């Protein structure tokens, strides 16, 4: 499913016309501020519900966890420790 | 004399009230009910340990930075 | 004809680093099986430098590092290096395998390589697992104990195969020569294998993260991606730089600096982090055969995402459901992996058994479930 | 910059034998800066702050 | 599990060596060999620490020779193969107080005094942890507490009943450098000085790393310029399309 | 422009400078490593003082496990060393070539032939005999009767003070 | 999965006016929120390729519509890697999403599972 | 190269066990140095100090 | 404080001197060699053991 070069295995190509210019001259860094700002937060606002969401769910999970674990271990939660095992 | 000794004691009676009254507190009812008989078969036996960390690490962060300034 | 491609062995090289076709579009996801080399590579010399001045005896092992520690010329610091690259090899084995199961890369026609690439994962978790118990402190001899004595679940045969394994009746010293003899070549084997995968993918190519074919659009590796992985070793060498220097033992257990006492057990017997998550799973299960197929299970069933994911498109790139699922996967992964190290206590039990039921239904029920409806979306909705 | 461009960058012979010789110096000088300023923002803590008492 | 079962976790202090730049106070680490020397040394070995590691830290070659020839030191046997002493030298460990662990043991009511040469890396808190043990014994113990004979309260100890007594009183010590050796005094030193005997490599390092920081962040730095420099004809392609 | 070029070249070069620094520090601490250790260079240079050494009599040193003879010889002893023509002589050399002060005879007390511990004060030439295969050392411990091929090794010694060697 | 499987299951849905009533509409807001016509692709132009089955369908597109699909691929390709989005009329509209492979793929994939029936029959 | 030259390396690689074999259960010193036995002594220097026989 | 045991099979066999100096001292200098290896620690194995021993 891969050839090299000369025969990489591409359907025909036909009718596409590609440009470019050197490195040496273009300024590598042009519309780095704008990409660094708006670019930037574009593209996380379009991810962000996919990482809150299970890191807010599970983060709570622990929370709850963590926290009825630690009271079961006090003095005040002795009977509802004694139930728990 | 030790800088620990006056620091503790500031911190004890100032932001730290609440924990060493909840403290004196326990140990009032824990020595009491020591006095009491019986109390040798009794199944729970109640300590202070817990009111006593509370107040520990209370005292302990209004002084670690102080003490150290003075060593 | 240039040299770099009439000559065979310098047309091997050529071939898979610098005429090797890529996709233009990879992103810095694709940079993690660059950065395993590197730990393979800083493993390989550290590792082979520690075994210098190391002494596998049991009566002198623990302070052999004590004297590399203290005595020899940086020997602090290749100690803190071999040490640390560990957890890094993991973060970054954990990245690759999260990068790969993200964009599709063990679909079709990529299976072969995937599927060596979950023996490597075996391979590295034993590596890994024997070099701990090299240092021979209270970890090293009661972590090699408790993972040693789930051998004993095999039936019939088990008892026989731990004997066996330890060279006597307990953990010991045959115990301890044997693991340095093994650690010190399973890198090799390690790297055989790291080779492998990647003549296995050479016949595809690189995936990428559109999922697409790269057949239309290819760049050469070098000077393309040389540059850009350079970019993210000098990352890599940073966060080095800050564990290794500046937090040389955040990432362990202080119990390791007490020599190994087959009287004393520690508060809690653990292993390392990069392995918790298989130790919740292993706890889930209540009997003792059961944890420990659950445990490779978990492992192993990685095999068959290849046939569990019935979409047809590659990776998660536009199918918004799927990366939901992937994230709440990931997560619950890492919540595994806190419950490995929390007490045996309420209500830590029955959360480790939810979080182990969630793992597998990921691969045997959610994956299948959400890949199909996902393929009937996008053709109705298209339409 | 044609003349510096000349000399020390168009032979890669050159470039390199200017890049190893750049090396060798900053090395040796930045090993002498850090040296310095290590010791002024740790001063009166080392050894060698209070040896003089011994 | 309880918290006292845990132990009480340590306040953290300031100390001269936090701080990704700062050294030990050396100091400090001298003032603190002398507390392991007349207190910690009756009951606790330090066997990892030769004489010549005292050197150019807090002593120097003279006054370290000069403690180690105070030593008798097990000689190769004579001629007729009887046993020999010798008197000290810098290669020599520093020696313990006991021949063995039954001894030890046996002089501390059961318990075994551990080695300090790794106290600090093998105890979570490292040199908070010590510092807030030596100076947290209770006059009287939380009210409900009872103690296993031969046992003392310290919170910070996991359990609360730790085999070791109080030890640094006000005035045990008189520093050779005039400093009052209050409790927290002493306990401050003789800390900073069992976190130098577990770390020793410790200043160095940090300045190696220092180092290593501003050298890395540059390469980073040039290593953006020139990806961007070499990958912007890729990125700053154009395409024109004629369908055929 | 040339400018234009330079200016993409000084970025390449800086980066290759500080590579080129980077791997120098680094393989030069890293291959450190394989250099004597601080515990084995801790056990080179023995000290011996030299006040305690009365006159007649020939001490011994262990450094590097081997045996050190140290004799503190006298006027008389050191003639009759001076004495023998360095012709007449297996390994041909004068005190003056083996000892850097007459009266300190510093040497590594096994026997050049097969390597036993030659007994002093006894020999022939009255100075060490190896009982081994009888071969006799001097008062400069030179070799002159028996299997022995080359006078007793002298090691790298130097007096710090007048009253301490260091070997 | 097999693009047949895929059409048919959504023939069944699509006939029903209940099932359609509620899946129409969820198809629908899927694709918005997939984007991939924000990357100018049609949805066919993401199906897997390499396999038997697709290399053959791909052979059979005419030549317009193959030259058209390298297009897509090659300008999202540059997309992905600039980080950028489509806008104006790189932008696939709804109206051009058109499934110009899936007849292909379902005559390549028909012969070939009536070829695995036809191996498998039973004289009677 | 199989299975021409597969089973005519098995006849060689027999032929190696068995002088293997009588060297490994029946001469296991022959090949080797006395002294090798006796455990390294800085002071004493062997009568001859020769390289294994290959060297 | 030190004690001692009788010997088990697990003991190797006690030798005659407690030290390399005890052992020189008692032979008039020469170290009398161990003898469990010696038989390979000496061309002629056997044979030159009995050949000394007898001759
Ligand atoms: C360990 C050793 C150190 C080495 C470090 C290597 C790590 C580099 C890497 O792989 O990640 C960089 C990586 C940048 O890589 P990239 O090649 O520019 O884009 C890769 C994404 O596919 C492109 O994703 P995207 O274009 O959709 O952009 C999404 C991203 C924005 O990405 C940006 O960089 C902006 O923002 C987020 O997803 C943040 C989530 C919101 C939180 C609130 O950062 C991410 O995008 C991380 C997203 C993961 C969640
Ligand atoms: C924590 C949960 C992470 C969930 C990620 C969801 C997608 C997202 O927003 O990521 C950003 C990006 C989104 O990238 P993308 O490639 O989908 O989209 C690029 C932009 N468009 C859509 C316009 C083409 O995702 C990644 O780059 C994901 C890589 C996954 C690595 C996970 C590591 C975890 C290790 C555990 C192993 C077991
Ligand atoms: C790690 C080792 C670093 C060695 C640095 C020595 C100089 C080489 C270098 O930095 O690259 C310059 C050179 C050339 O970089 P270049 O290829 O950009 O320069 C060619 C164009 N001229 C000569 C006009 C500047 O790199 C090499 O020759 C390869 C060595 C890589 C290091
Ligand atoms: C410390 C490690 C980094 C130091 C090496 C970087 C090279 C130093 C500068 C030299 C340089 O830039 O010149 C190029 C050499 O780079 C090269 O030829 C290599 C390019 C990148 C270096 C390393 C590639 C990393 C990729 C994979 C990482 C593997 C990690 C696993 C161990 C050739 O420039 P040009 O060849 O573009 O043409 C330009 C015309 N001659
Ligand atoms: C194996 C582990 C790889 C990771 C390397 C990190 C730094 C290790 C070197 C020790 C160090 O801290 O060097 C500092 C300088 O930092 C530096 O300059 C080193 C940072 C550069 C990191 C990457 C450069 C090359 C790494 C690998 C190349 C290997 C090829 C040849 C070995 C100290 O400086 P010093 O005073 O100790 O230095 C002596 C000459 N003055
Ligand atoms: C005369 C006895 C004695 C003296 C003096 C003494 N210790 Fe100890 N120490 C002990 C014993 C016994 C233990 C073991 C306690 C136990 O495990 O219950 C101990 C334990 C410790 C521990 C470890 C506690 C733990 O977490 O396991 C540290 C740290 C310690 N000592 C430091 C010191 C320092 C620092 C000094 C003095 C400057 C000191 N000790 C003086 C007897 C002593
Ligand atoms: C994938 C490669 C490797 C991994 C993941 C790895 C992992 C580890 C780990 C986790 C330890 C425990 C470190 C500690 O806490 O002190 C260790 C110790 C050790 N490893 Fe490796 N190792 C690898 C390669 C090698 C190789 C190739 C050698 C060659 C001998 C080696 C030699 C050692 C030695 C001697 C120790 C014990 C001394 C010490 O603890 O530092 N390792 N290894
Ligand atoms: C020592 C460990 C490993 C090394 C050095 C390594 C190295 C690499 C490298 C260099 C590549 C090509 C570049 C890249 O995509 O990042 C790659 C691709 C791949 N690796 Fe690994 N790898 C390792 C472990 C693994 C593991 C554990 C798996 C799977 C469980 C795996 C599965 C793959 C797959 C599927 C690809 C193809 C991904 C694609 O391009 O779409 N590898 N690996
Ligand atoms: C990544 C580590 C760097 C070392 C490289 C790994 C060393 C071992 C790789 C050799 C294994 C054989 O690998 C195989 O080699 C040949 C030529 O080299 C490649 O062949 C490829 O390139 C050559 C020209 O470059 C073409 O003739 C051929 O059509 C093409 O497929 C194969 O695609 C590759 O799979
Ligand atoms: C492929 C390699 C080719 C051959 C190259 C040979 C390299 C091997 C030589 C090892 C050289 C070590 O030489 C020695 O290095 C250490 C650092 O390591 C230096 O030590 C110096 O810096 C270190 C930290 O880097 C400090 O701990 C030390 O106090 C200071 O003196 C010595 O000043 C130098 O004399
Ligand atoms: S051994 Fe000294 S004379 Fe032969």
């Amino acid at each position: 499913y891969m050839g090299w070069w000369g025969h990489m295995g591409s359907p025909p190509q036909k009718g596409i016309a590609g440009y470019t210019i050197s490195p040496f001259a273009a300024r590598p860094f042009a519309g780095v501020v704008h990409a660094a700002i708006f670019n930037t937060f574009r593209r996380t606002k379009n991810q962000a519900l996919f990482v809150i969401l299970p890191v807010s769910f599970f983060y709570y999970v622990w929370t709850q966890a963590s926290e009825k674990n630690e009271w079961l271990y006090t003095k005040a939660g002795r009977h509802e420790l004694a139930k728990a095992l | 004399p030790d800088p620990a000794i006056a620091l503790h004691e500031a911190a004890a009676e100032g932001p730290c009230h609440d924990f060493k009254h909840h403290f004196d507190e326990c140990v009032e009812r824990v020595t009491k009910a020591q006095e009491a008989e019986d109390y040798d078969h009794a199944e729970y036996k109640e300590d202070c340990v817990e009111e006593f960390f509370h107040l520990q690490h209370c005292i302990n962060d209004n002084t670690a930075d102080k003490l150290f300034r003075v060593l | 004809m240039a040299l770099r491609k009439k000559n065979s062995l310098l047309n091997m090289a050529n071939s898979y680093v610098l005429d090797s076709p890529q996709p233009s579009n990879l992103n810095y996801f694709w940079n993690f099986g660059s950065l395993l080399a590197l730990c393979l590579v800083i493993q390989l010399a550290t590792g082979i430098t520690l075994a210098m001045h190391y002494t596998s005896h049991a009566s002198l092992a623990f302070d052999s590092v004590e004297h590399i520690m203290r005595d020899v010329n940086f020997g602090w610091f290749i100690r803190y290096a071999h040490a640390n690259t560990a957890s890094f090899f993991f973060i970054c084995i954990y990245a690759h395998m999260g990068r790969n199961i993200y964009y599709g890369s063990y679909k079709t026609p990529r299976v072969l390589p995937w599927s060596i690439g979950v023996i490597i994962f075996l391979l590295l978790i034993i590596t890994a697992f024997m070099g701990y118990v090299l240092v021979f402190g209270q970890m090293s001899l009661w972590g090699a104990t408790v993972i040693c004595n789930l051998v004993s679940a095999i039936p019939w045969l088990g008892e026989d195969i731990v004997h066996f394994l330890w060279g006597g009746f307990s953990v010991g010293n045959p115990t301890l020569q044997r693991f340095f003899a093994l650690h010190y070549l399973m890198p090799f084997v390690l790297a055989v294998f790291a080779l492998l995968h990647l003549i296995a993918l050479h016949t595809a190519g690189s995936s990428n993260p559109l999922g697409i074919t790269s057949n239309v659009d290819k760049l050469s590796m070098h000077p393309y991606y040389s540059f850009k992985d350079l970019i993210t070793v000098f990352a890599f060498l940073l966060m080095f730089t800050l564990f290794v220097f500046f937090s040389p033992d955040k990432l362990g257990h202080p119990d390791n600096y007490i020599p190994a006492n087959p009287m004393v057990t520690p508060a809690s017997i653990v292993p390392e982090w990069y392995l918790l998550p298989f130790y919740a799973i292993l706890r889930a299960i209540p009997d003792k055969l059961g944890g420990v197929i659950a445990m490779v299970a978990a492992i192993l069933i990685l095999l068959i995402l290849p046939i569990v994911d019935r979409s047809i498109i590659r990776g998660n790139a536009f199918k918004p459901i799927s990366k939901l699922l992937f994230g709440f996967f990931i997560c619950n992964f890492l919540l595994l992996g806190v419950l490995g190290q929390v007490h045996i206590e309420p209500p830590f039990i029955v959360l480790g058994q939810i979080c182990t039921i969630f793992y597998f239904s990921y691969f045997l029920i959610l994956l299948p479930m959400v890949s199909t409806i996902e393929n009937i979306f996008f053709y109705i909705g298209s339409l | 910059a044609t003349t510096f461009y000349n000399v020390f960058v168009k032979r890669n012979s050159a470039f390199v034998a200017t890049i190893l010789a750049s090396a060798f110096v900053f090395d040796m000088t930045f090993e002498t800066a850090i040296d310095n300023f290590w010791d002024r923002i740790n001063a009166g803590k080392q050894w060698k702050d209070i040896r003089h008492k011994y | 599990m309880t918290a006292a079962e845990h132990g009480l976790h340590p306040a953290e202090y300031p100390w001269p060596q936090n701080g990704m730049l700062s050294t030990f106070d050396h100091a400090s680490l001298r003032r603190g060999y002398q507390v392991y020397k007349e207190v910690c040394a009756a009951c606790h070995s330090l066997d990892r620490i030769a004489w010549r590691n005292l050197v150019g830290v807090t002593h120097t070659t003279d006054e370290a020779k000069a403690f180690a020839e105070e030593l008798e030191y097990d000689d190769e046997p004579d001629d007729e193969g009887n046993p020999r002493k010798r008197p000290g030298k810098l290669a020599d460990y520093i020696p313990g107080p006991y021949p063995n662990e039954q001894a030890a043991r046996a002089a501390n009511q059961g318990a075994l005094p551990p080695d300090l040469s790794l106290i600090a890396k093998a105890r979570h808190g490292g040199a908070d942890y010590i510092f807030a043990l030596l100076t947290g014994y209770p006059d009287e113990p939380p009210a409900g507490v009872v103690l296993a004979p031969g046992m003392n309260y310290n919170p910070y100890f996991p359990g609360g009943g730790i085999g070791m007594a109080r030890t640094l009183f006000d005035g045990v010590v008189e520093y050779e450098d005039g400093t009052p050796a209050t409790t927290s005094q002493m306990a401050k030193d003789v800390a900073a000085f069992l976190t130098w005997a577990a770390e020793p490599e410790h200043d160095e390092r940090k300045k190696l790393g220092l180092k290593a920081i501003i050298v890395i962040s540059a390469m980073l730095g040039l290593s953006v310029y020139i990806k961007k420099f070499k990958w912007s004809p890729i990125k700053n392609r154009k395409f024109i399309y004629n369908p055929p | 422009t040339d400018a234009n070029r330079l200016f993409s070249y000084f970025m390449i070069g800086s980066f290759g400078m500080l590579s080129a620094a980077g791997a120098k520090a680094t393989v030069q601490d890293f291959l450190s490593n394989m250099s004597a250790s601080a515990d084995v260079l801790a056990m080179a240079k023995v000290e011996v003082k030299l006040g305690a050494i009365p006159l007649g009599k020939n001490v011994i040193i262990k450094w590097r496990g081997k045996p050190i003879f140290i004799r503190h010889r006298t006027s008389e002893e050191i003639e009759e060393a001076n004495e023998v023509n360095v012709a007449t002589l297996r390994d041909p050399q004068t005190d003056d070539e083996r000892v850097q002060k007459p009266e300190w005879l510093v040497m590594i007390g096994v026997c050049t032939h097969l390597g036993c511990v030659p007994i002093g004060e006894a020999g022939d030439f009255g100075g060490w005999f190896c009982p081994c295969h009888g071969s006799h050392y001097d008062i400069s411990g030179r070799i002159r009767r028996g299997p022995a091929p080359l006078n007793l090794e002298i090691p790298e010694y130097d007096f710090a003070d007048a009253e301490t060697l260091v070997i | 999965a097999s693009i047949t499987s895929v059409v048919k299951t959504s023939e069944l849905i699509l006939k029903s006016p209940l099932l359609s009533k509620i899946v129409v509409p969820l198809a629908k807001t899927y694709v918005k929120f997939s984007g991939y016509r924000q990357l100018g692709f049609k949805m066919n132009d993401l199906i897997i390729e390499e396999t038997p089955n697709m290399q053959l369908a791909l052979r059979r597109l005419p030549p317009t519509e193959s030259y058209d699909r390298v297009y897509r691929l090659i300008r999202a390709t540059q997309f992905s890697l600039s980080h950028k989005l489509a806008t104006g009329n790189d932008i696939t509209k709804p109206e051009e999403d058109d499934h110009y492979l899936i007849p292909y793929i379902l005559d390549v994939e028909a012969e070939a599972f009536e070829k695995d029936a036809l191996d498998n029959l039973e004289v009677v």
